[PDB]
RNA sequence: CAAGGCAAAUAGGUACAGCAGUGAGGAAUCUUGGUCAAUGGGCCCACGCCUGAACUGGUAACUUGGAGGAAUGAGACGUCGAUUUAUCGAGUAAAAUUCUGUAUACAUAUUGAUAAUGACAAUAUGUACAUUUGUCUUGACUAAUUACGUGCCAGCAGUCGCGGCAAUACGUAAGAGACUAGUGUUAAUCAUCAUAAAUAGGUUUAAAGGGUACUCAGA
RNA sequence: AUAGAUGAGUUUGGUGAUGGCUCUGAUUGAACACU
């Protein structure tokens, strides 16, 4: 934040509103986003995380 | 509005009133719309379910009017109150 | 019907209700080019009299229909290309179809000043 | 370019309530029926007549496809709730008897007795409709041009919307030059102040003017649009009124948009002149357009 | 000449109508006339809109002081003058704008703020406490809370505004919690409890000074998670601005509404009634 | 050979990018196996700012950019750019100071 | 590799369902542009080269969104059409007056892009400009009228219908009701249609109970 | 996603049913006519 928020910006007093005060129906988003894909198991510690893994697939 | 849902039959005419919250309107058809707007009815809404005869349209939704469930009487029928959920939640009706 | 007979594949679609003008639906088209075989009269059935401007065309699609020729006098005749659109005469039988009146040979209805869309009329440009 | 729709914009003859301030709607507003005559007309004929009657003022300058998919059918409203009947009953009380509280004796008994029975608990102002019909063109008050002439901005709807087309208008610090934009909860637009003494002023008239050259206040000054000193248009009284979702300041022509129109307990909250049996009519037309 | 139309008309306009030409009283001259409320109705067929009355410019600088330079919180400044928080707030930054003007030596528009508050009916806020201004309590009606629902209970139940919230959802909370200004019920209940009036105002300050505390730090804490997400590389034209997020969060079919990216699978809906392509949101 | 590019969306005068996860020889705005960030090229500017001064919006998981490039994913040289300056890589380009 | 078409004959190429474009078919769907500046890709130690991918200019109301002007306007004691020739309308309509500077034009700046590279354009600011009406309907469904002409003729018609000499239904005139840079019509799809009913129908007399019930599968 | 469920003309001397047809609503990568 470098520049303070002037009078004009609904910003300037909060108020915030009570819970249930509104029922806004957003629109449906068409489309969708590739799934990024999983990289450890669903169970377990893997060997990935471990203290010398780096240093060992990936030596100097 | 009317208390809950109602259907009477007049010869092969069918009429079905249902009960809707506030600002819902007068979402019924022609007919039902004039005995509505005259008894002082606001939010309601009808469907025809077998025939569409103009004159058994009007005695069985006349009828469905006069037949409708009176918790009154179911209450102490069953020996349990029927609780008006939405007085209660406002502290009174709320016309 | 039973839930075992609706598995078996009892509910079939209903039987298909004919077009109004059929060499037009079957293929989707709103209009079709045609050369006119011949230009006559139908006579209305039991209720209306009188004479019915009609013209045998001969379809793009190779089908021969008769068309209807709306306005009050036209200009086709053999061997003449013209749109043939939908929509039938009702008190004619067999007349399936209108003729565009702004379309390639059948000119517009002159001396018309009302609905003159209908009817391919251009605006009279009297008062420019 | 003059549609054909606008030709008889204040007809005497047809008497179409406008939004605007001129002296022919203000005339035609006055005499204005006291009831549409719908007793021998069809369902069709009835909510046409309200249709026409409604969209002479409701959005008069917005086409009636764009209004027929901005209509809304939820209608919003508030219920009061006094602290102090919530700080001593917890709603139990509603719920006596059979479920629907205590039943009381009918009206022909209650005056016969002397001593009138104690008041029944409930909370303060109930059993009082709310005018839902009253709501239906409540969507065309969150238009930027539609608010601008609820604050008393500008004399007609249409002359509004030329002020925001002009970029004369400033929504929340930033130019705003859409007529169409949506106004929200908290967003404060401002009109140059030179647009609104003219819109609202007195016209220029030299006639006057002409004597007044040389023979706290104002003094004269020609170099202006309106007239000097400045005065306030001529029957703008009868159109003076700001909602209570707006919170004008008119020493710099600015005001808050602090919440959406919503009808409350006997009190509506959208400026329309028509009775609740036509607003009830269009409110009917617009369900399916026929 | 005139047509009769225009004839009836002028003489209507001069008769009639000559008391609105110009306004010469102090408050509202409406067609419709003072209703039996005591409101102006500006429209004589539509007897349910009014001419609500305005905060007079007396009263706009008094809710300035009390919320500017007593400090007291704006839930206080609304309970004891009976104004909305959302017009109290906005009160102020009207005047924060005039405040600019003032000291940027702008000229106001005096003459049209005076002529137009005479014709508006006001409220005095101070000395004569005639009304409240208005309802600081109205609680939006939810769609849930509008059903008619009958529950069938014991005949001898204790059915209470708790009950009836979980009888029309699982989520819904009662028009206890969903008041603005909440602390009024705890007032009330201390005066129940024969609690002196002058100790139930220090609770309810200390109630509503502790609530704002409160508000005014989650969006303290929450603005800094804003900047925290956001690192500022300043180059030699632009500061290039990277705001971090979760890539893994577009839900279990990719199909979430807050992911971040372009969505694929879909064509251009400007061809589509209905579309709006102009800003929605001023911020 | 994946690489983390990216893919221009948006309209006519309106560039806007995907920035993605996607083997080097297929279409560029075809579905990649991931979408790190979004990249907008026009610089804006702040609301109530009037120091003139203009900014980029650029989302981008660091997180997840930094395994990619840790197991040998090659970025263009536009996205090259933009990991050089969070701090994830070093410069291709400089100004020459002479 | 074979076949037919085009080209080729002592040859052995070609197939535009790559971009633009032509002919044909059809009711019907566009430029034989610029640039690799941006994004992506191939080759390359590097520099760099290539890219009808792509980005951009053009055509079409095909669609959507926006603009397409607001306020004042009373005796020009003028005009026009009906008609209870003095009543009812055109009509606040016009003229005129006071303002605005919207699309757009021009100018400046910034930006798309940076290590450097800008084909083309966006945004912002300043100055300047007040520019079309069109189309359908008018018996009922279905909002909206008379007069004349025509005389089961000419024609209208989505459904019911209208027209046979005093037609609110045809044609013309005026008025009125509507949408509007669109308006109608044709074609198609969903819904209307519990009108193939899983949710959720029905079969005495109206479409629909098998001539019969012992029985494998199945419920 | 808790507001979302609607009819109209037309068979008969007449009445009530049965049952289609058409109109009322939304739309098109549309075409045509008048603009
Ligand atoms: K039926
Ligand atoms: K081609
Ligand atoms: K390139
Ligand atoms: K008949
Ligand atoms: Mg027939
Ligand atoms: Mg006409
Ligand atoms: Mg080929
Ligand atoms: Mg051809
Ligand atoms: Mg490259
Ligand atoms: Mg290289
Ligand atoms: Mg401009
Ligand atoms: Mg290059
Ligand atoms: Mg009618
Ligand atoms: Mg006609
Ligand atoms: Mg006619
Ligand atoms: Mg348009
Ligand atoms: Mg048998
Ligand atoms: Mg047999
Ligand atoms: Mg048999
Ligand atoms: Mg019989």
């Amino acid at each position: 934040d470098s520049v303070s928020i002037p009078p004009d910006s609904p910003n300037y007093i909060k108020v915030p509103e009570p819970p249930q005060s509104s029922e806004v129906r957003h629109p449906f988003v068409k489309g969708h986003l590739p799934i990024p894909r999983s990289i450890f198991p669903k169970k377990g510690v893997p060997e990935k995380v471990q203290s010398g893994y780096v240093n060992r697939i990936a030596p100097k | 509005t009317i208390y809950g849902e109602v259907t009477t039959k007049v010869s092969g005419t069918i009429v079905r009133l249902n009960s809707r919250p506030p600002g819902f309107g007068l979402r019924v058809s022609h007919r039902i719309f004039e005995m509505c707007r005259a008894a002082g009815i606001r939010d309601l809404s009808a469907k025809f379910l077998r025939s569409r005869n103009p004159m058994n349209t009007v005695k069985a939704t006349y009828q469905a009017l006069l037949s409708q469930p009176n918790p009154e009487d179911l209450a102490i029928g069953r020996g349990k109150k029927l609780v008006d959920v939405r007085k209660v939640y406002y502290g009174g009706s709320v016309y | 019907a039973t839930l075992n007979q609706v598995m078996r594949g009892c509910r079939k679609p209903q039987r298909a209700r004919h077009a109004v003008s059929p060499a037009l639906s079957s293929i989707k088209s709103p209009a079709l080019k045609g050369v006119c075989v011949k230009v006559g009269i139908t006579r209305p059935k039991k209720p209306n009299s009188g004479e019915r401007k009609t013209a045998r065309v001969r379809l793009s699609t190779g089908k021969v229909i008769t068309a209807y020729i709306p306005g009050e006098g036209h200009n086709i005749s053999q061997h003449s290309v013209v749109l043939v659109r939908g929509g039938r005469a009702q008190d004619c039988p067999g007349v399936r179809y209108h003729l565009v009146r702004g379309a390639l040979d059948l000119a517009g209805v002159a001396t018309r000043m009302s609905s003159r869309s209908k009817y391919g009329t251009k605006k009279p440009k009297k008062a420019s | 370019m003059k549609i054909r729709r606008l030709f008889k914009y204040h007809s005497l003859k047809k008497k179409p309530i406008r939004p605007t301030w001129n002296k022919y709607n203000l005339y035609n507003l006055a005499t204005a029926g006291r009831e549409p005559r719908i007793s021998g007309k069809t369902f069709f004929q009835q909510k046409w007549l309200a249709k026409s009657l409604t969209r002479a003022y409701h959005g008069e300058h917005i086409k009636e496809r764009k209004w027929a998919r901005m209509f809304s059918r939820r209608l919003p409203a508030v219920v009061n709730m006094d602290p102090a009947y919530m700080a001593k009953y917890n709603g139990s009380e509603q719920a006596a008897g059979r479920g629907s509280g205590l039943s009381e004796p009918p009206a022909y008994e209650k005056t016969a007795d002397e001593k009138p029975a104690k008041q029944v608990i409930a909370n303060p102002g109930r059993k009082v409709p709310t005018p839902y019909e009253q709501m239906t063109f409540a969507p065309l008050e969150r238009r930027l041009d539609i608010a601008i002439f609820r604050a008393l901005f500008a004399s007609s709807a249409r002359q509004a919307r030329q002020m925001v087309v002009h970029g004369a208008v400033t929504v929340n610090g930033k130019k705003m030059k859409h007529p169409g934009y949506l106004l929200n909860p908290g967003d404060l637009f401002q009109v140059d102040v030179e647009r609104v003494l003219y819109a609202t002023g007195a016209p220029k008239d030299k006639k006057l003017l002409a004597a007044a050259m040389k023979a706290e206040d104002n003094e004269i000054d020609p170099s202006k649009p309106y007239m000097t000193p400045w005065r306030p248009r001529n029957y703008m009284s009868a159109f003076a009124f700001i909602p209570r979702y707006l919170e004008v300041n008119q020493n710099i022509c600015a005001a808050v948009y602090l919440r959406h129109p919503v009808a409350r307990p006997g009190e509506s909250e959208v400026p329309s002149p028509f009775s609740p049996t036509i607003n009830q009519l269009a409110f009917n037309w617009y369900l399916r357009r026929g | 000449v005139q047509s009769v139309r225009r004839q009836k008309m002028f003489s209507w306009l001069d008769k009639k109508g000559s008391a609105y030409k110009e306004h010469t009283r102090q408050g509202p001259n409406l067609l419709g006339g003072q209703g039996k409320d005591g409101l102006a109705v500006p429209f004589p067929n539509n007897p349910y809109f009014k001419s609500q009355p305005v905060l007079s410019e007396g009263s706009r600088e008094i809710i300035y002081q009390d919320v500017m330079e007593k400090g007291l919180p704006i839930k206080a400044v609304s309970a004891k003058y009976n104004v909305d928080v959302r017009r109290v707030a906005a009160v102020i930054r009207l005047k924060e704008i005039e405040k600019r003007w003032i000291k940027e030596y702008k000229p106001l528009a005096r003459p049209y703020a005076r002529a137009v508050m005479k014709m508006l009916p006001q409220t005095v806020l101070g000395g004569p406490d005639q009304k409240p201004h208005e309802s600081i309590n109205d609680v939006h009606v939810h769609s849930y809370t509008t059903q008619q629902l009958f529950v069938p209970v014991s005949e001898s139940r204790e059915f209470t505004r708790e009950d009836a919230a979980k009888a029309f959802g699982d989520h819904i909370l009662p028009v206890d919690k969903k008041l603005r200004v909440p602390e009024l019920i705890e007032f009330q209940k201390d005066l129940l409890k024969e609690v002196p009036l002058q100790e139930a105002n220090r609770k309810f300050l200390n109630a509503t000074a502790a609530s704002e505390a409160k508000i005014a730090e989650r969006e303290a804490k929450r603005r800094q998670a804003v900047e925290d997400a956001i690192t500022r590389v300043k180059t030699d034209r632009f500061e290039f601005r990277f705001q971090e997020f979760n890539a893994e969060n577009v839900g279990h079919d990719g199909r979430d509404r807050n992911a971040v990216g372009w969505r694929y699978g879909v064509p251009f809906p400007d061809r589509k009634r209905s579309q709006i392509k102009i800003p929605t949101k001023v911020e | 050979v994946l690489k983390l590019r990216l893919a221009r969306f948006g309209r006519t005068n309106a560039p806007f990018y995907n920035i993605v996860v996607a083997h080097a020889r297929t279409a560029r705005n075809s579905k990649p196996l991931e979408v790190i960030g979004t990249y907008d090229p026009v610089p804006k500017k702040d609301t109530y700012d009037t120091t003139g001064k203009l900014h980029k919006d650029i989302k981008l998981d660091v997180t997840r950019a930094k395994y990619w490039i840790g197991v040998g994913a090659q970025p263009t040289d536009t996205v090259w750019r933009l990991l050089s300056l969070v701090g994830i890589l070093d410069p291709k380009y400089k100004k020459p100071q002479p």
